[PDB]
RNA sequence: UGUGGAUUAAUUCGAUGCAACGCGAAGAACCUUACCUGGGUUUGACAUGCACAGGACGCCGGCAGAGAUGUCGGUUCCCUUGUG
RNA sequence: UCAUGUUGCCAGCACGUUAUGGUGGGGACUCGUGAGAGACUGCCGGGGUCAACUCGGAGGAAGGUGGGGAUGACGUCAAGUCAUCAUGCCCCUUAUGUCCAGGGCUUCACACAUGCUACAAUGGCCGGUACAAAGGGCUGCGAUGCCGUGAGGUGGAGCGAAUCCUUUCAAAGCCGGUCUCAGUUCGGAUCGGGGUCUGCAACUCGACCCCGUGAAGUCGGAGUCGCUAGUAAUCGCAGAUCAGCAACGCUG
């Protein structure tokens, strides 16, 4: 289709900023293994509750993990029964003392990936495509200080043999324009009948951040 | 002397262009009209245009086998038969005919048959076949000379001698009210004589408004097969003999072959018309 | 950039040895492209070989020689109606010179002389007296342009 | 001059006049001039008869030459086929010995490109 | 890109030689570098996402 | 050139045939070479990959390695 | 060099103007192999869950064997009494 | 422009005395990059609706979006990717599973595409002159020295490195001599010996070295492509996948 770069792939060195930050001198793919080997182990329990964000960090090769999730309570329930199980796993997988560090993000879904999230839930939840949409795109917007939303579908929608797509804009959402802020998220649901590719542009506002 | 070492298919030259005013098959024209084969009922017409395409055949044999002498290439034998045939409004039915890319089809020794023309050239004491054949008005004609180019020893010369006796006893045998397989066993029988072998698959093969009409002439005694001779078939006799056996090494070029025993072979081809009393060769000049 | 007007040319400097924009332009085209300094010498050796044969000025007698060589009319390759009807054209100064020592440098390189120092010297010679496969074309353009001007009115 | 049996042309320097030979080339061109005494600059017709005999000996005794050259390079080429090698198999259908291009290249071994219908 | 072919590329091999690169996360064993051990198609999407720290687009 | 193959397999059961001097067709997967000159007189069954393909060892032998001694590139490529 | 056509056990597969053919292939003696020939494993080379024996497995070596694989040589549990 | 002197440059200074900033010191200058300034028709004049826009001049390094990049709205062609990956569905579950042996994947009688080499004297051979930057480098640069025709062998300094290796970084170019417009000192094929290294092993199935190879091709037919300035074009260097290289490739 039309070559649309990602816009975190994009304005990464100018808006958005990276994920995981630290410095390695003959060191980078081991960082990189035990990075994607961290982020596998949290995909789907955490996505199940409703994760956003996962930054790692390197201190002094001991542990920096911060896992920011939209729910408290379902990672960390009762003390110790799942945050220090879910750490001392992480410390029997990974080579290092992990003080595993989670947080909660202060608003409802408003992440274009959280935003994927729930409209993909629901589209596995059997309900209207549409509504779906409709209903997780207005549960979207959201973001206080939100100015512009793209949504877009793509697969088998609704469980069909073709694979659709819809496309929805709100107000300003300049992808060209460099002072965008727009976060990118992209979710695929596990439909009976196949998968479905949720992308979410969340176009902040027109801010350089420079 | 010292025996010429195995054949490989050199450099092939381009292709004799031939001016369209000699017809062509229909895949020249749309596929779907599949206008070929014509009634290949052999009408006394097309018997006439079969005596001017035979001539034509032969006299660019002829030029071809004229222009052979060692250090000659068999490029420009394939040369000057083909401006000799075109300028008598012939079009070289092997041209493109299943993919050989050659006006006439030039075999040297232990080639057995339809040899492509290449940079391969010929030298004293050698024996070359070369095979002509033109196309007017909707017929085909069809034949190959084996020729001894230079001072050849004694068995060559007996071998390409052998193959042009079984070629004109395999004509003369042609008498109406015989079965087709005489023929071949005629050949093989002259083949026994002298020990000599016939390939039992690149035979005779049934020639008139299409080159090959699948009417197979089969150089040796088939007791099965009781096809029985009528006047109006043409038809090409074109006995195979080696030096070696019936096994052979189909040349890297395919169309042109070898024999796996590096022994020497020889072709000689003429097609026939059955007349009212025996055989006419129709290519001969 | 055509279909827009005029385009911008590069500027070109005198010789240093010479100090004759056409001595330099004949450096830049005799320049086989690559290698200017090895070129500036070929052009120089060739006009200093044409300095002695003549026994005169090199940039004058390369001015003679581009005289005898620059052409007044120019043909285009302009199609009109299917058929090919050739137009001649006034040539600018500008473009009279480029083809005179585009044709100098073509048939400079075509002469057969030990180096071609000498085959540019030759031919700087030969377009200069007038006796140069340059001047033949210069004379055979211009019978060809005067040849056809039943379609000379055409004004492209 | 005279030599081993290739031409020295008369107009061709010394080593030039080597080029020529399969025994000589260009680099052994200047180092047998090197090793005998003579100019890789001097022309075939500036040789003397003296050193003409002292050349071909020194290149008939400390080089391979064109008859050495010929009883090494196809002795052994008729030793790597008479030992089944591919390299063998390489020389039989006309291909580069080393395994490099057949497919379409090598034009050399194989014979110029055709046109097959 | 089998699951048996990646763990054969991971057993240990009988000769030195036999060693490949047979990139792990994905299976492409083709155009794997040093600097990264990874393939090209799964390198883009990593990059994209950001969670690499440092690689960024250029421009000059 | 510092050291050819020695087919160590292929050389213990060479030396196994040859001490006892008794010729056997050995069943040689290796092909890796014929640099060794004691293997004249062993019929190598060279495993060319179809099957065990007899290959005999000459003196001229050495200098080029054992494996397509048989051929295994199976190759007409026209009409055949 | 790659692709098409043809052999082949494989000449791996797909891509077939734009948008295939100095391509995925920024790297085929084993490997790459996806193909074939042949020899081994068969809950299997790889795993997960239920057991059931269990204190062995598993390792360091030898041998046969193309090698897979198999033979055993020697170590033989660490929990804490439920058994893991 | 400010900052900035180390590993870097060295005018202003000394010490090298050969080995060059190389060294002590030197911020002065790039250099090195942190910040900033500086093209925004900034000023002026001219048409134009008194408007855009355009032209021209001037300040300006940049002039009329400075330049080079980085910007893919809506959608477009079931193009391509179940062999990157998962994936709905079907099939085997004892095989299409599965390890290994060997081969092929490099095979070729060809068609096409793309490139290097040429087809020369602008160049070939031989020798000397001076300039690149980016780099890349820990089991890698790996030098000096040497055996070596030359691979290659040692060999490890300085080297996780503006320091040391890549040379105190080139080639083309400059010069001198030859060659004398030719199957050529073109041009490299082509293969042979012997080795040389990596590699368990280089026949398919690496490359290189000493030698020799001297073909076609004498600048390309129809027809065709690219290129608007650092552009066409030539030459050289480096980096990646690389233990060995098919790379004349790709990225610079």
């Amino acid at each position: 289709m039309g070559q649309k770069i990602n816009p975190h792939g994009f304005r990464l060195g100018i808006t958005t900023e990276w994920k995981s930050r630290w410095y390695a001198d003959k060191q980078y793919k081991d960082y990189v293994k035990e990075d994607v080997a961290i982020r596998k182990l949290l995909a789907t329990g955490l996505e199940r509750a409703g994760i956003a964000d996962v930054e790692i960090e390197r201190t002094r090769d001991r542990v920096r993990v911060d896992i920011h999730t939209a729910r408290p309570g379902i990672v960390i329930g009762r003390r110790g029964t799942e945050a220090d199980r879910i750490r001392a796993d992480l410390e029997k997988l990974t080579g290092k003392q992990v003080q595993l560090n989670i947080l909660e993000v202060k608003n409802p879904e408003s992440q274009a990936q959280l935003v994927a999230q729930g409209v993909a839930e629901q589209l596995s939840n059997r309900v209207a495509f549409r509504r779906a949409m409709r209903k997780a795109i207005q549960s979207a917007m959201r973001q206080p200080n939100v100015k512009g939303i793209r949504v877009q579908c793509s697969g088998r929608l609704g469980g069909a043999e073709m694979s659709r797509s819809e496309f929805y804009r709100e107000g300003r959402v300049p992808l060209h324009t460099l002072r965008a802020d727009i976060d990118y998220g992209l979710y695929e649901a596990k439909t009976t009948f196949g998968r479905i590719g949720v992308k979410v542009w969340i176009y902040k506002g027109d801010i350089v951040g420079g | 002397m010292s025996v010429r070492s195995a054949l490989r298919p050199g450099v092939l030259s381009p292709t004799l262009p031939v001016p369209k005013s000699i017809p062509r098959p229909e895949y020249a024209w749309k596929p779907t009209v599949q206008e070929g084969s014509e009634p290949w009922v052999q009408t006394p017409e097309v018997i006439e245009k079969m005596r001017v395409a035979g001539r034509i055949a032969a006299g660019a044999l002829a030029e071809a086998g004229r222009a052979v002498a060692p250090g000659v290439t068999t490029d420009e034998l394939d040369r000057i038969a083909h401006e000799y045939m075109i300028d008598h409004g012939a079009y070289p039915s092997t041209l493109g005919y299943k993919g050989f890319p050659k006006s006439c089809c030039t075999s040297l020794n232990e080639i057995i048959c339809h040899g492509i023309p290449d940079s391969t050239v010929i030298e004293d004491g050698d024996i070359v076949n070369i095979d002509v054949t033109a196309y007017i008005d909707g017929v085909h004609g069809d034949t190959n000379a084996t020729f001894l180019a230079g001072d050849v020893s004694e068995e060559h010369r007996l071998l390409v001698e052998r193959t042009h006796e079984a070629t004109m006893r395999a004509i003369k045998a042609v008498k109406p009210g015989r079965a087709l397989s005489v023929v071949g066993r005629v050949i093989e029988a002259y083949a026994n004589r002298f020990g000599y072998n016939v390939v039992r698959d690149f035979t005779g093969h049934g020639i008139g408004t299409t080159f090959h009409n699948g009417l197979v002439v089969l150089h040796y005694d088939q007791p099965a097969v009781e096809t029985v001779l009528e006047p109006g078939m043409t038809f090409t006799i074109e006995p195979m003999i080696n030096l070696g056996t019936l096994d052979y090494e189909i040349w890297d070029d395919g169309w042109t072959v070898a024999t796996t025993d590096g022994k020497w072979t020889a072709q000689f081809e003429h097609t026939l018309v059955v007349t009212e009393d025996g055989a006419e060769i129709l290519t001969q000049l | 950039m055509p279909r827009k007007g005029p385009a911008p040319k590069r500027p070109l400097v005198n010789d240093p040895v010479y100090g004759s924009q056409l001595v330099t332009q004949l450096v830049n085209k005799v320049l086989l492209e690559g290698k200017k300094s090895l070129a500036e010498r070929i052009v120089y050796g060739a006009l200093e070989q044409a300095r002695e044969k003549t026994g005169t000025d090199p940039v004058v007698t390369l001015k003679r020689a581009l005289d005898n060589v620059k052409p007044a009319l120019e043909v285009r390759s302009r199609r009109v109606g299917g058929a090919t009807y050739q137009v001649p054209v006034e040539v600018r100064p500008d473009r009279s010179t480029t083809l005179a020592l585009r044709w100098l440098v073509n048939f400079s390189r075509q002469r057969r002389e030990k180096t071609m120092v000498e085959r540019l010297a030759n031919e700087i010679l030969d377009a200069s007296n007038g006796l140069g496969a340059s001047v033949k074309r210069r004379e055979d353009t211009h019978k060809m342009a005067e040849a056809n001007r039943a379609f000379a009115h055409y004004r492209w | 001059a005279r030599l081993v049996g290739v031409d020295l042309p008369r107009d061709k320097r010394m080593e030039i006049a080597l080029t020529y030979i399969y025994g000589i080339g260009r680099t052994r061109s200047n180092e047998i001039l090197a090793a005998t005494g003579i100019d890789k600059n001097m022309r075939t017709k500036d040789l003397t008869d003296d050193q003409v005999t002292v050349l071909r000996d020194y290149i008939e005794g400390n080089l391979k030459v064109e008859g050495d050259l010929r009883r090494e390079v196809q002795a052994d080429i008729r030793r790597k086929i008479e030992i089944g090698c591919y390299q063998g198999l390489r020389h039989r259908r006309g291909l580069p010995v080393r395994g490099q291009r057949t497919k379409t290249n090598a034009r050399t071994r194989k014979g110029p490109k055709r046109t097959i219908a | 890109a089998k699951k048996a072919l990646v763990h054969k590329a991971n057993k240990k091999p009988k000769f030195a030689v036999r060693a490949y690169t047979r990139c792990n996360k994905c299976g492409r064993p083709h155009s794997v570098y040093r600097k990264f051990g990874l393939c090209r198609i799964c390198l883009r999407e990593m990059a994209h996402a950001g969670e690499l720290p440092g690689v960024q687009k250029s421009s000059w | 050139k510092k050291g050819p193959f020695v087919d160590d397999h292929l050389l213990k059961k060479v030396d196994v045939q040859n001490e006892k001097n008794t010729k056997q067709v050995i069943k040689t997967w290796s092909r890796r070479s014929t640099i060794i000159p004691d293997f004249i007189g062993h019929t190598f069954a060279v495993h060319d990959g179809r099957k065990h393909v007899p290959v005999f060892v000459t003196e001229a032998m050495v200098g080029h390695k054992l494996g397509e001694f048989a051929p295994t590139r199976t190759f007409k490529g026209h009409i055949k």
